[PDB]
């Protein structure tokens, strides 16, 4: 079974341990930091449960998620001040906790959560708005992974993807508060070495441009599987075959945007599986 | 009930041909003889028609509320008929 | 609200009681939050589209209707100054006709109101119930009688939006009697920025339209073999194409 949450936190220090040797100013932080990741965890399992939601399923899985996502945020950013790692800490535990919260009651019960456990276990004043919408971290603008400023993020967007209209297929929209969110939850995706994002969108909230967008300004191939009402197996066999050589073979640096209507039986979703 | 929705649409359409048969008279004999007079008569018996739609319009206001007290003892007739015809739609 | 806003930045609009922009969106938030509200059932499967698509026919409408109105107020002022020109009995009454230079001012205050409720009837309303469009459109009117902008109490979608000549076309076809069906097929024709979907059982409607664009009508089914060519062969040529 799962261990303790006296074994997790333990584990984790030791693994925030490893990560603050990259910030030794605050190598005295490790353990908060870990008892923390470890509340947040032991609370997200309780609040959000699969009674409300399928998809609200925790695990250590997610302690190693975050830890990882906050190295990685660490080894190719400026140097830290405790206020920008808290922060840090803050978003990365956002996009592992809370991006597939549906609905607003359960999103804001997190956003008191993270709260209510900084304040328990790193007790600064020096803390602004935690919300998702309001720290926004990005490697568009800065070369180093930083927070950016939100006036700074919608302009950037703003001639990218005129850009990007202009560049590729030609479709008209509003850039929105939601939207830049957005942006760079697909973005942190598309950039770790294995990323697999499912975007859950009802219709015409425009999942798929962004989608297409933040693929653009990463330089991958937008591959999208042509099929139809006769399309065989062996039809997406070779969408995928092919998508797969050019990705090793070619080193092609594809991105497969795969919609609900393509998966046409079980095999098709099977495929998807083992990929 | 037809005919005043219909002479409403249908003397405001003739009332916007009647003005362009106006224009086009006017223009064309302004240099002839006074031709315009004979569309005059026309636009004389307008009078009774411009003032048809004031005639329709008065009584709209006396026929609108009376036909909105009939949709009411239908209405007790009408969700009547739909439950009949919807238990003779489930044999 | 903020998508809402950029798509009516372009500004036809002149003052009112009380924001006007303001008003509209609020409106327009109002409406579709009522409709998902009272029409779908389940749980929160559906989200903005029609919204999206109910601005994007208002847009169009007002300009349509604006053009229109400055298009009348302008054959009305080229008459002022030919019977200006002229003064003589009968001549002075024509003058008098301030009545309808009076009634401008109060039928240009309706006409944004008015074109939210004929862009409402063609998105929203399509596959809507005759009792359910009804009893929507109260709550619309209702809505309209809460924001200061005016519409017409005694107004009627067929006469708005239907003229005279094209309601001739459509029956000589054959379109039923009905007024749900008139509603029907002029939310059909008048506004094509999407692909319309059209359910009946009875195949009736599949000849009206037919009748209407002719030799022109092409007539596919998704079902057919030729169907992935013969589209191709519609689309390269002009085609009018039912499915």
């Amino acid at each position: 079974g799962y261990p303790s949450g006296k074994s997790l936190s333990q584990i984790y220090e030791i693994y925030y341990k490893a990560i603050f040797k990259l910030v030794p100013e605050f190598r005295s932080y490790t353990e908060p930091f870990a008892r923390a990741s470890v509340h947040l965890y032991n609370e997200c399992k309780a609040r959000y449960s699969t009674g409300l939601q399928s998809h609200y399923l925790f695990s250590p899985r997610e302690l190693t998620r975050l830890v990882r996502g906050v190295y990685t945020a660490i080894n190719t950013g400026p140097r830290q001040t405790l206020r920008s790692l808290i922060r840090l800490w803050a978003y990365e535990a956002w996009r592992i906790f809370a991006d597939r919260l549906v609905g607003v009651k359960e999103k804001n019960s997190f956003e008191q959560l993270l709260y209510e456990t900084v304040d328990k276990y790193l007790p600064n004043q020096d803390l602004g708005n935690i919300s998702s919408t309001s720290l926004l971290f990005s490697g568009l603008l800065s070369l180093d992974f930083k927070e950016v400023n939100k006036t700074d993020l919608v302009n950037f967007i703003e001639e990218r993807f005129k850009t990007f209209c202009d560049e590729e297929l030609e479709v008209p929209m509003v850039i929105h508060e939601s939207m830049v969110d957005h942006i760079l939850r697909i973005d942190r995706a598309l950039k770790q070495v294995q990323g697999h994002m499912m975007l859950i969108g009802a219709s015409r909230t425009g999942k798929t441009i962004l989608t297409r967008f933040v693929a653009w300004l990463n330089g991958l191939k937008i591959v999208q599987p042509k099929i139809h009402r006769h399309s065989n197996l062996s039809d997406f066999d070779m969408i995928l075959k092919k998508a797969i050589s050019d990705c090793s073979l070619k080193e092609s640096r594809t991105c497969l945007i795969i919609d609900e209507s393509n998966i046409l039986e079980t095999a098709f979703l099977e495929r998807m599986n083992t990929l | 009930r037809e005919d005043l929705i219909k002479l409403n649409t249908e003397y405001k359409l003739k009332l916007k041909n009647l003005e362009k048969r106006l224009l086009e008279e006017l223009n064309n004999s302004q240099g002839n003889m006074l031709e315009n007079d004979e569309l005059m008569v026309t636009l004389n018996n307008l009078k009774k028609e411009a003032m048809n739609i004031e005639k329709k319009l008065s009584e709209s206001e006396e026929f609108f509320p009376q036909f909105d007290n009939l949709v009411e003892e239908y209405s007790i007739i009408g969700k009547h008929s739909v439950k009949i015809f919807s238990m003779l739609e489930k044999f | 609200s903020q998508v809402a806003n950029n798509m009516v930045d372009v500004i036809p609009m002149e003052f009112t009681d009380f924001t006007i922009r303001d008003a509209v969106v609020n409106i327009l938030i109002h409406f579709d939050r009522n409709f998902y509200q009272k029409m779908k059932v389940g749980v929160n499967p559906r989200s903005p589209g029609y919204f999206i698509d109910g601005l994007r026919a208002l847009v169009k409408l007002v300009t349509a209707k604006y053009q229109d109105l400055q298009e009348n107020q302008r054959f009305v002022n080229v008459g002022l100054e030919k019977l200006n020109e002229s003064v003589k009995s009968l001549t002075f009454e024509k003058e008098r006709w301030l009545n309808t230079t009076k009634q401008f001012s109060k039928t240009s205050q309706e006409l944004i109101g008015n074109c939210i409720i004929s862009s409402i009837y063609e998105t929203y309303f399509g596959h809507l119930n005759e009792r359910e469009r009804a009893d929507m459109l109260v709550i619309l009117k209702r809505l309209l009688g809460k924001f200061a902008v005016k519409y017409d109490v005694n107004y009627r979608f067929i006469d708005y939006l239907v003229t005279l000549d094209e309601k001739m076309k459509w029956l000589e076809c054959g379109l039923d009697k009905n007024d749900y069906f008139l509603e029907n097929m002029s939310i059909v024709m008048n506004s094509q920025d999407a692909v319309p979907f059209l359910l009946d059982p009875s195949s009736h409607m599949i000849t009206v339209i037919s009748n209407y664009y002719g030799n022109k009508t092409v007539l596919l089914s998704f079902l057919e073999e030729g169907f992935v060519k013969r589209l191709e062969n519609a689309i390269r040529f002009g085609s009018v194409v039912i499915i």
